[PDB]
Parts: C-alpha cells; structure tokens; sequence
C-alpha cells in the first residue's frame, strides 16, 4: 500500500533574546539510512522578518513555508502593505495546519521574530496547528537531546543560588546573540554525535530590528 | 495464454492459442484470441477475458468513428487508444495486449501493452503466462525481414513450446496475416504442431 | 555497521566502522567490531552486538580447545564451519553476519557467513548496512596482486565510505593485518576521522547548585 | 492533562494545569489550558491540544457574533451547545476533547457545562477532566462543601490540581486558577508546582509518601 | 494507491565547473524478467535539460507527454520561445514538482523518482531531485534507487562539497559517471549493460550520448573462487 | 474481585477489600472475603483473574504454614512478601502466569512495626503507608497524599479508609458492594464487623 | 504493554578525575499512575554499583541474582569483584536469556581496587557491553539523558563538580520525560570513600 | 433555473414590484394591533362577502408561531402562509439551538429577513 | 445511559431511567434526566450511544413541537411512535446511524388509554403492558411476567418498579444511580421526586 | 538462480551461473553453485544459499562415510541421500537441487530434486529461477549422446539466454565436465556468451 508519508530527518531549534531571535537547523537531509543531501536549507525568510521552519516530511515543510510565504504576499494585497506581525502569523499558520486536521502536515513548525514591542520571539506548532510563545523551542529529530539542554542553560531549569539551600532560584536573564550562539552551536554538535540524522553543517538566521542575517558552521559529516 | 505477433517482410503476423481458463478448468478450448479492431488492426488479448473483450470492443468503437471522420487510422494511433484505456484503468484492469496492423507507408508493426498500460514499439512481441518459457527460443530464432512461410513456422514453433510447458495454454494455434494482399486466417491443430 | 575484508599479496586485511545504534540514536561511538577467534584468526562482525560478540566468543573458545587437544594451530576453514553450522541450527535468529579471515598452516584466507549460516569465498567482502558504500569503492579500485600497505588503504577507505555516506556507520577505522609467517597487527583506531570540535563553553557549574536534601556516607567496606 | 470546576456558595472556581504531552516525551510546561471568550466566560482544555485550541477560539467568534448581532450576551447554556452541536458534527473523524464551559449571567447563575468530542453535553456543580481527573475528584470530592469561602475554594482547586499534577505522569508544569462572580473572571496567578509541592507539603504536612 | 510494473532502475547524475552530467540505463524490467531493452529514460526538454526517470514506465511515458506538450504550451504566444522566454531548467522541475506532491496528496501518485539536470540562462547548473512523496532535495551529486547507495559514495569522492565544483573537469566527471555505472552492473540485479549518457555544457551545449556499453570489467579473478569454503577442486 | 486497599498507621496495618464476586452481568455474590491468613501476624489480600486468585492465595498460605510448623516460627512480613514476590517472579515467565495482585500487611513481632507491601503480578513488590491495586488507586492515592499522616492511630485509620470508600462509592462505575476491614498489630489479625 | 517503559526510571554514570559518580532517579509507576516515590535503582556488592532501569520486577531479580552470585564469587576467590569482572558477568548472564531477556538497562559503575582506574559500562537487555571513557545513561528519558550528558560533560572534573554535572544530567533530562523523576539519589565514589545525596527536584 | 430580476429598480429610484406588492397589501382585510400595560390585542375584519362559510376549519387569520408569539397579516393569504411556516420551522430552531424560545424581535427580525431576501433574488416575485 | 424502564397500568404510563451519566472509570454526573416530554401527554426516554441520544431526542421533540404548532393540535401516541420509528428505520442504513433505543409512554386522551411503545435504534417497534431496553430487561421482564396485572393503579405501579429498581440494584454489575419517575396520564407528565 | 546438469556420450557436465541475490542487490557474483560430494558426483544448487550448503555438507558427510565401509556410491545414492534431507525436511528447506555423477557401468546420470523433495531421473535438467525462459529453447535444442564441444555450446547458449532474461542470474557461466578421464572445470566470461 502507498504511504503518502516519509521522515527527512533533522532537527531545529529556535532561542528568543530581548531584541532578537534565533532559529536554527542543521542542513542534513535524509531517507532511511543514506544522505539526499548536505546542504539542503530548510529554515527561511519569509519577509515581515519572519522566519520559519517547518521540519520533519520535507514535502509537506516545503508545501507549508510555501503556503504561508504566499499567505504573507496577499495579506500585505489584501491590508494595504500592512506589516504581519509575529502574533498574526502565528495565528494564521494554525489555520493552514488545521485546515488539514484529517490529513496533516507531517511537521514540526517554529517561527521566530519580534513581537510589536520590539522583544524577541519564538512560537511552535504542532502537527495539527496547536502553537505556544516561549523563550525555547527545539523541533525535529534530536528536539529530545537538546530540548532538556536548553530549559537547563536558558530558563535555568533545576538551578538554584549556591549556598541558599535550594531555596532560592537561579534569576531569569535575557542572554546575548553571542551567549546564544554559542547554545546553539553546542547543541547541534551535541545532536550530532548521538543522532544519526543530524550532521554536515548548521544554518543560523538571526533577527534583529535591522533584519534577517545568516551564519553557516561545519558539522560532522558521518 | 501464449500470445505473440511476428514483423516480416511482406508485413506482420499475429498468432494465439484457443485456452480460456477457470483455474484449472478449461471453459473454452476454441477460444479466438486473435481480434479486429479495424480492417488491416488486429490484437491478440491476454489476461482477463471480460477485460480484454470490453477494452477491444471500445478500441473497435473508437476506430470506426476515427475512420468516419480523418480516414484510415496508423496502427500507431490504435495502440495509443488502447494505452489510453489501459493507462487510465489500470487500478481495475488484467489485460495484456499486443497490437499489430498493416500501413502501406509503414508496412508491418507491432506495439505491445504490458499490465500498467506502457507500450513498447517491438520488430516482434510475446505475451501471456506462455511466453515465459519461449523468451530463450524467440529471442534465439528471430530474424528481420522473414518471409511468411520462415515467419508462420517461427510462430507455429514458439508456441508450440509455449503450449507444451503452460498448463493454462493449449488447443489450436490461431494466426492471422496481414499484408497489402488482405487478410489471412490460419489454424493449426494439436495433431501436427505436438510432435514439432 | 561497514565491515570488509581484502586479500593481498602474503595474507589477508579486514576492517570496520566503530559505530554503535540502537534506531537513529548512536549508543557506543567507538566499539569494537573486530574480533580475536584464535591469535592469528579474526572476525568482523556485523548485525545483533551481543550475537556477534558471544558467537565469536563461543567459536573462539572451542577453537581454542581444539587447538589444545590437536596439538596444531587453528584453520579459518574451521571456524569457518563451527560458526555457519551454529548459525544455521538458530535458523538466522542469531543475527550474527560475519567476514571471516585469518592465517594458518594452510595459507590465507577470506570468508564471510551470513546470519542464516551460508557462507562466501573471496578476495575482497564486505558486510553491514554501509556495505554498499564500501563494496562500491572495492569494485572500484579492487585489483589482483595487492600489497599489503595497497591492501590496507583500500580496505580503510573502503570503510570510510561507509562512515561518510551511510548513517549505520561512523566515528573511526579498526584494521586488522594477518599476514603469513607474521604476528597478526590488530591496528586499534587505525584512523580517527571524527574528532570532535572544541565546545563553544564549559558548562561547569557553580558548587552548590543542586538543591541537596540528605546526605550520607555509604558503607563499601566489610 | 487535569483540569476541574465547580460550583459554590461565591462562585465557580476553575483550575487546570499546564502540560503538553506527546507519548512519555514532556513538550510543553506552560501550556495555557483556559480560554477567556469574554468577560464573563471561560473554557478549559483536555485532550487534542489543537483541536480543543482552534474549536474554543472557533467559538469565541460564534459568541460574538451572537452579541453583535443579538446586542446580548450569549447565555452559558447557548455557548455550550454551540460547540457541542459542532464536535457532533464531526463525530467519528477523531476528534479528542473534554472541555467544561463555565460562566456567569444573569438569567443562569453561575453555570457549568461539561462538552467532549463524542458529543456529551451536561449541566452540573462539579467535574473534572483529563487523564488525572480520577487524582483531582478523590481530593476535591473528599473536602468539597457548597459553603466554602472564596479563600478555602481558590485552594481546594488549587490543591486537587496539585494532587493529580503528582500522582498522574501526564499532569503537571503549574496551576492556573480563576474565580468567577456575578461581575466576570477574576484571574489567580500561576503556580509552579516545582515550589508550590514543597511549600504545600511543609505548611499543610501532607504528601508523607514523598521524601522530605 | 498503485503498484509499479514496468521499471526502471537507477538514475544518476553530478556537477562538474561548466555543467552537469547524468545518465541512466536503458532497461525496462518487469519484476524479475528483464523484459524491454530499448527504454530511453533520459528525456530531453531544449537544448538546456534533461530529465531523467526512473521507476514505473507507464508513468515516465504520461511523463514524457506532459514534458513535451509543456514546450508546445510555452512557444505559443511567444515571439521569444527560442530565446530570454525559453523554458528553464528550474520551470521545468517545479512543474514536475507540483505535479508529483498533487498527485501523492490525491492518494494516487507518479511511482517514480526523477531528477531534472540543465544548465540556467546565466550559467548556473541545475541538479534536482523529486519523487513520488513530493519530496526534493538538491546536492552537488544526485542518484535513484541503487545508485543512491553505489554511486553516490563514489561521485562524492569527486565532488564532496560545493567548492570542488570548479576543480571537477567534464573528462574527470564523465569518467566517475561511467565507472558508477560499471558498478551498478556488477552489483544491481536490475540494471543492464547499455545506457545512455547527457551532459548538459554552458559552453558546448546538450550532448546526448546513446548505446554506450560498460567495460574494462573485471571478471579474471572468478577462476580462482571454487566451492563455498573447504571444497578444494 | 476489583477493590482492595490497604494503610499502614502507627501500630497497625488496614485492609479493605471489596465484597463484590460479578460474573457477566450477574453480581453472584456480595459477602466474599478477599484474604488469607498467612500467618498470626501477616494478612494477604488478593484481587486479578478468576480462579487464579484464590489458587495463589491458598497456595501461599499452605507454604507459609508448612514453614510455620518446620521452624516452629514465624516469618518475618518482609520475608513472607520476599517469598510471595518470587512466586509471582517465576510465574510471570511460565506457559500460564498468575493474574494475581497482593496486598501482604503484616505487624513484624521482632521490630515493633506494622508493614504494608504492594505486590502485582508481574513480581513489582515496593513497601508503602498505603497502597492500591487496579483502578481504585487512581481515587484514592491523592486522597491519602492529602489526609494521611504517618502517626495516625487505627481509630483514624479507619475514618481515612471511610473517606476512601465514600469516594470510590462516589466516582467507580461498578457496585462492588462494600469492602471487609481487618486489622493487622501487636495482637494479631481480628475483623471489623460494622462498616 | 511495552516491557520496559511500564514503570519508568533512568540512571545515569560519569567519571572524573580520580572518581566516578552514578545516579538514578526514585519513581516506580504503573503507566500514568505514580506507585513509590521510594524506589532506588543503583545497588552495590562490595565497591562494584550496578544501576538498572526498565521492568521493576527484572531490576529487583537481577540484583538479588548477582548478590547470590557475587556472594559466592567472594567466598570462592576470597576477595572482592572487580568492576571489570562483574562487567563481565552482567554480560554473561544477561546473554543466557537470549530468546527471553530480562527488561532492563544495567549500568556498571566503580573503581579498580588494584589499579585505581576509574570503570563505567552500559549494557542492552540482551548483555551487549557498551563502555565508554565518559558517560554512560539508561532508561526511559536515555535520549534526554544523552543530550544533557553530551553538552554539559567534560573530563576529569573533581568529585564536587562531578556532582553538580551529574545531578543536573538527571534532573533536566527526568523533568522531560512523565515517567521519570519523583526524587533522585546521587552516588559519588571514591578509591575509599563513598558519599550518596538525594537531590530536590520537583515532583510532578 | 428560472433566473430573471423581477424587482428592479426604475429611473425614479423605486422597486415598482415591491410597491405592487404594497397595493396586495391595501387590498387585504384589515388589522389591528393595539398592546395595554400588560397584553397585546391582536383584530382583524373578516369581509362578509362570502356567507355559508364555515369557520370551524376556515384558515384563522391569526396564527400561533410559538406558545408565546403570534402573526396577523394583510394581504395574499397563500403568502402568510409561507412565512408562518418558515417563521415556525426557525421558532423550534431557535429552541434547539439556543435552549430558550425567540423574542419577539428576533422573530420579526427573521420573517422581515424572509421577506427582504424575495426582493432581491432572482425568479421570484 | 443504560436503564430505562416502562410499565403500563390502568390509567397511566410510568418510566423510570437512570440516573448516572459514567465515561471511563468515573461516574461524571448523578442526576441525569434521561427524557424529553415530546407533547403536554407524551414523555420519551432514551439510552444507548453518547451524544446520538439526547441528539435525538431533541430533534424528535422540536419536531412533535413544530407539529403541534402548525395543527394547534397534539398528535396521538401511536402517531408519534410510528413518526420515531420511521426516523430510526431511516438512521439504521444511513452512513451514520443513530444508535439510540427509546421508549415512548402517552396517553391517547381521544382513546382514554395509557400507551407504551418500546422502540430500538433499528427500528423495531412494539406496543407492550412493560418495557426495557438493553440488560435491564434480562432481569426485569421474568419480574414483571410475575407480579405484574392490566389493571393496576398508578400506586401499585410505582411499587412494582420499586420492585424491580430493588432487583437491578441487587443484580447488575454497575452502580447506575437510581432512578427518576415520570408519571404520564390524563393530566399530563409529572415526575416523583421521592424514589 | 539458473543450473542445468546434461548427460552425453562420455558422461556428463553440470553447468551454473554465479548470482547471489538479496532482493535485487547482488551479495556476490562470483558465486559457486557447482558443488562436489564425491570425487565424480556433484550436484547443481538452487533455492536458499544456506539450505542448500547445509545439505550439500551433510551429504558429502555421508557419502564420505559410505565409501569408508561400502567404496565408491552409485549416483542414484547419492541423489537418495539428498532426497532423505530434502523430503523430511520439506517444511523448512528451499532448496533445488540437480544431483549429477559420472559411474563406469552407468555412464553419465541426472537427478532433479526440486522443493517438495522428489527424485526426477532424466536425460538432462534445468533449475532456478531463470530455468523458465529456456524450456522452450532447451526441449528444442537437446539431444542424446551429444559430444563434449557440444554439450558445452548446449549449456552455455542455454545459460545465456535465462541470463539475459533473469536478474536473479548474471555473472559468469561454469562448467564442470564429469567423464571417464577426470574432473574438468571451465568458466565463461560474459564479453563471450552475451553476444552469442
Ligand atoms: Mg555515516
Ligand atoms: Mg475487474
Ligand atoms: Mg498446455
Ligand atoms: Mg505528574
């Protein structure tokens, strides 16, 4: 019987400063046990400094960036050049994933940018067009390896004030672009070592007020 | 079934055995294989026996009107529509069929349609659960450019043997010739081409 | 897991990846796939991990004995056929596939035997989920009357095909060389091609961290 | 998921946690499990996160138009049946949700209705849903009077959530409580159950089965 | 929901500094027999791409129609067809594209896997892969079926990154394409001795190389293999 | 079977089993004692498949007797739950396992302290100051999270086993037709009649 | 009805400088439904700890099956079993059930009374060795486990650091899974001293 | 379908077939509503034109929509009868959906509704 | 859902349903009013799959209601229980079919007489003196068969469903809450509230 | 697979293709299917590589055993021996087997034994999975007492035509010839037999 589905492997992750957001993802593209490709780009600029990635049946991932990067074009038609904000977005992504609720994008979606005060932001979806804003958000293959890291090194999860007893907490701080690179970095190298879908190189695209910048690292490549 | 059609030079040859089956149950040992879709555009079916029939009878509808309207249809253009219909159903049909007629500009040709409704333009075809154990010897004793007499005992030999091994093919070898000089019915039957 | 194995000029080479799966995630990223039959008979194994391992283990120690009660050194032909007759009798439910090569008082040789217990005979072999990789690369570079050191470089980057291209197989090279007349050289990382980068940061934490609620010293002694 | 209400002498009080599950893998920890659909009603959230998600926000549009259009506010009764009417539209595609619709108006009182995918709606004082909702009645059951000040309700919401976040493995992250009067939802904080276990545990002296 | 008849196995292709090469066998088997010999499943579009098949043949045909009634389509109407308005590499794959994820999203899919090869009107190469899930990927060497597995580790060795495209010659490239081959005979149950070979040049154009046949096989060595382990003669 | 229950207090251990005995949709019977003594001082409460359940319980209870008249003593709670755990241990691997899970609650005479053990089948034995088989645990764990303390005497025990049975009375689908208490302490194994 | 996620749990093992540390957490469920919060799953014989996770019934055969043999060991060659040797014997006896394993995931952890050598390894339910110079981790929150190990881990830490590291291992990758965590306990071993702390974490 | 635009407008900015249907109106018999400080009285004239009638099963010219709602009408009396059925059928529509019966806004705003939408779809008068 | 029960006496019909509303293993309501009056002298009960009864239920009685707004006229209870089993009989090969089962107790007062139909989701319709649908019926009609006579009053009624109310009580697996009595007879449908 | 076992006038050849399969991937090409049990008694093996390797070793066990006590076995021993295995064992062997051995008072002999484990003795045999496509050719082309060069052209025009149509078969043909002289082997290359 035909299985409309496949699984392309790799893994994403997507991290919010004050004034900036991260998302991230490996450039690995995979069937079963052979490599498609090394570099094959799957997290991308979607104007209104948006940027998405939709990671798991790339066919779908594909279909859905498409569809909304379209969805982009006519609300700006359609609302006199209006800026989507991150939040509109986010919205408007559900309703493209829950218009195939009975046959859903095979996908696990995140979008990060800056909400209309200016702050950085990170919202996912699941499958089926179920979203959250957070600081922190890893998708895709690996999103069980790293996911834990990131709640320990970014919202400080299970860290208290030495010499408190337990009792106080590590205190919430926005981190720096450099601070969260290197978290991201660190993740994927991680990733990278102990799954077998994750490798060959890492893309970052970084939003600022100024706009979408790219950063591209060597992973390793068996 | 063991099926085949035959290119030679003076144009083409279909040939076909007369077994139609139910299991091991043989509900037609005269069976005729060998149909026309137009004068001088014949086909030999294999496979399902409902299938087959209904595909060559709209074949045969389609020609006619073709004929009505722009003249003598290319035996191109015949299994087009055939690949049409087999291409287009192919979730619910069983038909293997080869197609052969007669131009004067292209002389003798054969198309075979395997089971998706792909064809393939062939100097000779075989098809049929029988022609699985003729590919060594057709392969083997073809020639271009034949004459009738080399052409009807290369047939009349290959399915000889196609007959001899398959249990589902059997009776009499029916051939049909096509040529400039018209068409042709040969029989052949068990008596002589056994003991070839 | 890629394996191989290549004859030359006065003995036999065999190889393998060093990594370990369970699914898509690598559980051992340096095992060792290379294995000790008898001192001069050796076995790389691909398949089940604790098959390989304990059926090379139960041949290596009857071969032993053998040895022992023959007063002779062991033949490959030997555990050529303990192993396939043992696999065979488990009808291939010990996934054990295996490239078998070695030296004896008859010469060199090269086999490999499959988890239902039929066997091959050789000059170049080569096993596991990365086979096709690395038999690519033997096809292509194969020749009659190799040297050892010719030998070597083909079967290691026979292997490293495998590493590279299939996602069963990473990390290092293992070669073993058995040659006659010689002590085999059981070469241990032959290569490490996968080294990992420098981590972007120590994630050593501040003592006193980890909210503590008891303690106490646990008694070892008798 | 857990989530409760119920009815008492000063109102409904609503709680629910706030974790996201995918099999044993833990997603989310801040899942926000109710829906303000307007001043003076709520709707909470259990089982497909997307479809009880995008159906409540669905629904909140339905009752706003239905004040645009009948300068009223939709009565609990009709918001309900609203969504129910809709789930058994689709039922036998698969849809997964337990919602309960809590609110106050004039001609109702404070109301509750408890509305799942297989099409169920009932009228009730309390009701708990989720996978740990078994967790939540077994406390709420056992200490529940309709005479409860506003005080003691907002805790006993609080803790039963609490109890079911312990015992039941896809339960947790925090509690996210509400009071609803004759004048709306009232919202009462977020509570981590990282300290919120302890510091019920120290004050109360239950959950003796944990290690101190 | 289908199941494949006719087909045809690996397709393989790779990036050298002026264009892109790929070839294909000309086998149309039928299960195990291997039954049509003739099949060509590198099709031309232009002067500027070929597209290469494999999978079910019925559907590589309804393919081939498509691809030529999408060249009469586009030259109507268009003074330009043969110049800055002929069809590119790119146009040609994303309608295949679309096509194909249409078709697995209606439940009935093109049982193929296809990778499109060009050169684009400012010189760039073009190599691209889709299938019968929709699926795309790019990468400086692309292959089918067994080829992903063959052929693919032995083109890497040529060009395993983006910067040794330039430092890849089209007789170097050619080379590790027709040895990909070889091995794909020695090695792929459903693969046959004559194939066909296009490279698409910014420089020299579409060549089209027909009934090329593997040699230089190595077969000496069998000789010296006797029984299956202890048998001596 | 279905609901058995039991709390561990500061001098003595609670078991409540349910008196139900439903076959289809028949209640057969609603005076059935899900126990047996083991010993003077250890209690075992059963509940699982049909048939198996008094098998094991009985079968136990004669290995503990026979030990009981070889030694001329008495086992220890732990040791008697030790034993029962590897029964089940080896049964879970036979052509036809035990469906029986236990209960064991026992006063250890050489210790001074009332002790509860939950057992399943599979051989899962843990220690604890009140425990559950089946879908009854699922009400009355976080209850007893809430109400019990570790020094409660039998007299509150038995209030915090009353608001358990009012709860699963409540909130259960089935009618398992009120539960048997019995007492496990210092004196013995004796039986509540009034609940 | 997966054997060896029906009661959940994880451990975790690292070396560092001179030392090794071994943690596991104290849940024991039936599926959704928390049961004991008092559930250890490391144990020792003599300065040899084993950690097991998966199936509770097999975690508590097996530890009473290498006491009886490890008892006998002793009495037998007169001293105490060595890590690699007990390595060893895991193996062995996990491989006997081949066609009907134990449910579990063992995790040895000590040092070398002879050498001084730091000693962990990891093992399938079917006696495969996995050892390894670092970490090693088991249970049903591995891959969390893998993935905090992986970043947070470098070598030769002291045995307060270790602790720190190994600790917020455990606790974040438990904290990702439902059905590990409810308390945890941390094992720091050195050449002749052994300390065991039990961490707060939360408990939901 | 039979599509053509019966109501349309003309150079003056009327819709003649609407204002024609006005006329039907002016030709009914006549009625009254009056509503007091705690009722409403609904009269009507019954033309006495027509005598041997029997008005046991004679159409009543005032109609229950609901229990608590009642329609008077002027003018085609096949008409009326199609809007109080419709205004009917959405009174227990109402009741289903909304758990409570209609206003009589709503029902007058519903059955104006009905009759706004005849005069602008086309086929129909 | 679950029980539902029907008897008819000399002047009047009287149902009886449960009242427990249970999904999974918790009872999520106890008050449960398992009926809609249809006409001023028509009462309907129902049981069987959640959401497609009360669904049903509605719909039939916004329909009976429109009906008697259109004639200024209630229809019969023979009338109405063939307009009911027509629906069934069209549900039962529709693409979803409703899986309800009713009963329908009125009283004719053209006719003077009480009337019970019990009607399943297939459509099967039959006039009966007493009624049951599903499991209720297995221990109930051998009951009835007994003590019941065609010229009862109300009273004796009430206590022969007590009679039987006593016996699923003592008899079926689940705790299905009791019950709530409606009476239906020439003054219309009133419901007991001490039962 | 493609074997076939040919009897002549001084004696007998075996002939095999050399492809083992894994679906459609060749796990070794070089493969060899003609196997010795006793000095001139061989046999060709088709089916499963393990199944019919685990025979073959058992057999030439007992014929080594035979020939201890009894001296040199007939063929029809040998292929009785086979049969034994093959027969009782039916439910978990896939394996043909063509059983041939050259006697001075016998001559030349072939046993076919395929999977249900009967004994076929015939003039000559063929097997496999390409065996199909040569049916035809082979009862067309075989015939009694032929002479070494052409039992050896029999053969490799036979195997060379199910090579062509089977991909299960492919690589080089070998031959062993079993006369009253000795044992031969002799292996062809396709660049000979593809273009005969
Ligand atoms: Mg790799
Ligand atoms: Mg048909
Ligand atoms: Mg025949
Ligand atoms: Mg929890």
């Amino acid at each position: 019987q035909f299985n409309p589905y496949g699984d392309n492997g790799g893994t994403i992750l997507g991290i919010a400063g004050e004034d900036f957001a991260v998302l991230a993802g490996d450039t690995r593209n995979i069937t079963d046990y052979s490599i498609n490709s090394r570099y094959e780009p799957k997290v991308f600029d979607c104007g209104d400094n948006i940027v998405m990635s939709a990671n798991g049946f790339a066919a779908d991932g594909d279909a859905l960036v498409k569809r909304f990067k379209n969805s982009v074009k006519w609300y700006h038609f359609d609302h006199n050049d209006k800026k989507l904000s991150i939040n509109s977005a986010a919205r408007n992504i559900q309703h493209l994933l829950y218009g195939k609720r009975f046959f859903p994008y095979y996908v696990h979606t995140i979008i990060a940018g800056l909400d209309e005060d200016g702050k950085g932001a990170v919202y996912s979806f699941d499958p089926v067009g179920s979203y959250e804003r957070e600081q922190c958000r890893a998708g895709g293959a690996a999103a069980s390896l790293i996911m834990p890291f990131l709640d320990n090194q970014v919202n400080f999860k299970n860290q208290y004030e030495p010499g408190t007893n337990g009792k106080v907490k590590k205190p919430l701080k926005y981190l720096s672009v450099e601070e969260v690179i290197k978290l991201v970095r660190d993740s994927f190298t991680s990733a990278t070592e102990r799954h077998i879908q994750v490798g060959d190189g890492l893309e970052i695209l970084i939003v600022t007020k100024d706009g979408v910048r790219k950063e591209f690292y060597e992973l390793k490549r068996d | 079934t063991s099926i085949m059609a035959v290119t030679f030079k003076d144009g083409v040859i279909l040939g076909a055995d007369s077994r139609t089956t139910t299991g091991a149950y043989i509900a037609n040992r005269v069976t005729d294989k060998l149909t026309r879709v137009h004068d001088k555009i014949w086909c030999c079916r294999s496979g399902s026996a409902a299938d087959t029939q209904a595909i060559a009878d709209i074949v045969q509808y389609h020609l006619e009107l073709y004929t009505s309207q722009y003249g003598t249809p290319s035996t191109e253009t015949a299994a087009s529509v055939f690949k049409e219909l087999c291409y287009e159903n192919k979730d619910n049909l069983t038909a293997g069929i080869i197609v052969a007629g007669y131009d004067d500009k292209n002389k003798g040709e054969v198309y075979t349609i395997p089971l998706g409704g792909s064809v393939h333009k062939l100097p000779y075809a075989i098809a049929g659960s029988g022609s699985t154990f003729i590919y060594g010897y057709c392969d083997k004793n073809f020639r271009e450019n034949m004459s009738k007499e080399e052409t009807v005992d290369f047939i009349k030999h290959s399915l000889s043997q196609a007959i001899k091994w398959d249990g589902s093919s059997g009776g009499v070898i029916r051939m049909v010739v096509l040529t400039a000089a018209g068409v042709e019915r040969l029989i052949f039957y068990p008596d002589e081409y056994e003991q070839l | 897991t890629t394996i191989v194995g290549v004859k030359f000029n006065n003995g036999v080479v065999i190889a393998a990846d060093t990594r370990s799966t369970q699914g898509p995630i690598v559980a051992d990223k340096n095992c060792a796939k290379l294995h000790r039959i008898s001192p001069k008979i050796w076995c790389a194994g691909a398949g089940t991990a604790a098959d390989t391992e304990a059926v090379t283990q139960l041949i290596g120690s009857n071969i032993e004995l053998h040895s022992l009660y023959t007063s002779r050194e062991p033949r490959v032909v030997s555990a050529l056929q303990m192993l396939k007759q043992h696999l065979f009798k488990y009808q291939g439910h010990i996934g054990a596939y295996l490239i078998v090569a070695g030296v004896d008082p008859t010469g060199s040789h090269l086999f490999s035997i499959d988890a239902h217990g039929s066997t091959d005979v050789g000059y170049y072999l080569s096993l596991g989920s990365g086979s096709l990789a690395a038999m690519a690369v033997l096809e292509s570079h194969w020749k009659q009357d190799l040297t050892k050191e010719e030998a070597i470089k083909l079967a290691s980057d026979a292997i490293q095909a495998g590493i590279w291209n299939d996602l069963g197989s990473g990390s290092n090279v293992d070669v073993c060389v058995m040659e006659i007349g010689k002590d085999a050289e059981y070469l241990r990382n032959y290569l490490t091609p996968n080294v990992r980068e420098e981590k972007q940061k120590s994630y050593k934490f501040p003592r006193g961290t980890t909210a503590v609620l008891k303690e106490s010293i646990v008694n070892i002694c008798d | 998921t857990t989530t409760l209400a119920f009815r008492f002498q000063g109102g409904i009080i609503v709680a629910v946690d706030s974790r996201a599950t995918a099999g044993n893998w833990v997603a989310s920890q801040t899942v926000k499990k109710v829906i303000e659909i307007n001043p003076f009603l709520l709707g909470t959230m259990a089982g497909g996160a997307a479809d009880c998600q995008f159906w409540e926000t669905w629904l909140g549009s339905q009752c706003r138009l239905h004040e645009l259009r009948e300068k009223e506010r939709i009565s609990v009764a009709a918001a309900s049946k609203i969504l129910s009417n809709l789930v058994y539209q689709y039922k036998g595609a698969g849809l997964s949700m337990g919602t309960m619709i809590c609110g106050y108006t004039r001609k109702e009182g404070p109301t509750i209705y408890y509305v799942d995918s297989d099409g169920t709606r009932l009228k009730g004082d309390i009701f708990c849903v989720g996978s740990g909702q078994t967790f939540a009645y077994g406390v709420l059951d056992s200490n529940y009077k309709w005479d409860l000040s506003v005080e003691d309700a907002l805790y006993l919401g609080k803790r039963s959530i609490l109890a079911a976040a312990h015992r039941d493995a896809y339960s947790g992250g925090s509690v996210n409580l509400y009071h609803v009067t004759e004048d709306g939802w009232i919202y009462h904080g977020n509570h981590d159950v990282g300290e919120l276990f302890w510091k019920v545990k120290e004050e109360e002296g239950s959950f003796n089965n944990v290690i101190g | 929901t289908q199941q494949p008849i006719v087909t045809g196995t690996s397709v393989i292709s790779m990036k050298y500094d002026n264009g892109v090469i790929i070839a294909a066998d000309n086998l149309g088997s039928y299960g195990s027999l291997l039954r049509f010999n003739g099949v060509e499943r590198l099709i031309p579009v232009g002067d500027n791409t070929v597209v290469g098949i494999s999978g079910d043949i019925s559907d590589m045909q309804h393919i081939e129609r498509l691809l030529k009634d999408l060249v009469t389509e586009n030259a109507y109407d268009n003074p330009l067809a043969d110049a800055e308005e002929a069809l590119e590499p790119s146009y040609i794959f994303e309608y295949l594209a679309t096509v194909m994820y249409q078709r697995r999203s209606k439940m009935n899919p093109l049982w193929n896997a296809i990778i499109v090869a060009g050169v684009q009107s400012n010189g760039d190469q073009f190599l691209r892969y889709v299938n019968l899930l929709g699926v795309t990927y790019s990468s400086p060497t692309l292959a089918t079926g067994f080829g992903a597995h063959m052929a693919n580790p032995l083109l890497r060795k040529v060009v395993d990154r983006e910067s040794d495209i330039p430092k890849t010659t089209v007789q170097v490239a050619e080379e590790a394409i027709v040895n990909a081959m070889r091995v794909l005979y020695y090695r792929d149950a459903r693969s046959s001795r004559n194939f066909s070979l296009a490279i698409i040049d910014k420089n020299t154009g579409l060549t089209f190389k027909k009934n090329l046949q593997v040699e230089n096989m190595k077969w000496d060595f069998a000789k010296d293999i006797k029984g299956y382990g202890t048998q001596k003669i | 079977m279905d609901i058995i229950l039991g709390i561990r207090v500061q001098d003595s251990v609670i078991l409540a089993s349910s008196k139900a005995v439903t076959r289809g949709i028949s209640v057969l019977k609603d005076s059935d004692d899900k126990t047996r003594q083991l010993s003077p001082h250890t209690l075992m409460s059963f509940a699982g498949e049909a048939g198996d359940t008094v098998q094991f319980a009985e079968y136990i209870q004669a290995n503990i007797q026979l030990y009981s008249i070889r030694e001329d003593y008495e086992l220890s709670p732990q040791a008697v739950s030790s034993f029962v755990r590897q029964e089940l241990a080896k049964s879970i691997r036979s052509r036809r396992p035990y469906q029986v899970n236990v209960l064991i609650g026992g006063y250890d005479k050489k210790k001074n302290k009332p002790e509860l053990y939950q057992i399943d089948y599979l051989g899962t034995k843990v220690e604890l100051p009140y425990g559950a088989h089946g879908y009854s645990g699922f009400y009355t764990f976080s209850l007893l999270d809430h109400h019990y303390r570790p020094d409660m005497t039998t007299e509150e025990g038995l209030d915090l086993l009353k608001l358990c049975v009012q709860e699963l009375e409540k909130r259960m689908p089935m009618d398992f037709k009120g539960v048997i208490v019995k007492i496990v302490d210092k004196d013995g194994i004796r039986q509540v009649d009034d609940f | 009805s997966d054997p060896s996620s029906i009661n959940g749990g994880i451990v975790v093992a690292m070396t560092g400088k001179d030392c090794v540390a071994i943690a596991c957490d104290l849940r024991l469920g039936s599926q959704s439904l928390g049961v004991s919060n008092k559930f250890e799953k490391i144990f020792h014989y003599g300065h040899v700890f084993l950690g097991i996770t998966g199936l509770a019934t097999d975690v508590t055969t097996l530890n009473e099956m290498f006491r009886y043999k490890t008892n006998l060991y002793k009495l037998k060659e007169e001293r105490a079993i060595e890590p690699e040797t007990f390595t060893q014997l895991v193996s062995s006896s996990l491989y006997e059930r081949r066609f009907g394993p134990y449910f579990v995931g063992p995790v040895v952890a000590g040092i070398n009374s002879k050498s001084g050598k730091p000693f962990i390894a990891g093992f399938d339910l079917i006696g495969c060795i996995d050892e390894a110079k670092d970490f090693i981790v088991s249970g049903t929150a591995s891959d969390q486990l893998f993935g905090m190990c992986e970043s947070l881990y470098e070598p030769n830490l002291e045995p307060e650091d270790l602790f720190e590291t190994i600790s917020q291992a455990l606790l974040n990758a438990a904290d990702r899974d439902a059905l590990s965590g409810w308390g945890a306990v941390v094992y720091i071993i050195k050449k002749d001293e052994v300390v065991k702390r039990y961490l707060k974490m939360r408990q939901d | 379908g039979y599509d053509r635009a019966l109501s349309i407008f003309s150079p003056d900015g009327h819709i003649f077939q609407v204002e024609y249907a006005l006329e039907a109106v002016k030709r009914g018999t006549c009625a009254v509503g009056v509503k007091g400080k705690n009722c409403v009285v609904l009269g009507c004239e019954r033309r006495s034109t027509l005598k041997l009638q029997d008005t046991r099963i004679t159409p009543s010219k005032v109609s229950k929509i609901d229990s608590h709602v009642v329609l008077s009408f002027s003018g085609l009396n096949a008409d009326s009868r199609i809007l109080i059925e419709k205004a009917r059928v959405e009174a227990q529509s109402h009741r289903l959906t909304l758990e409570d019966p209609v206003t009589v806004e709503y029902l007058t705003r519903y059955v104006a509704g009905v009759q706004q939408r005849y005069t602008q779809s086309g086929g129909v008068r």
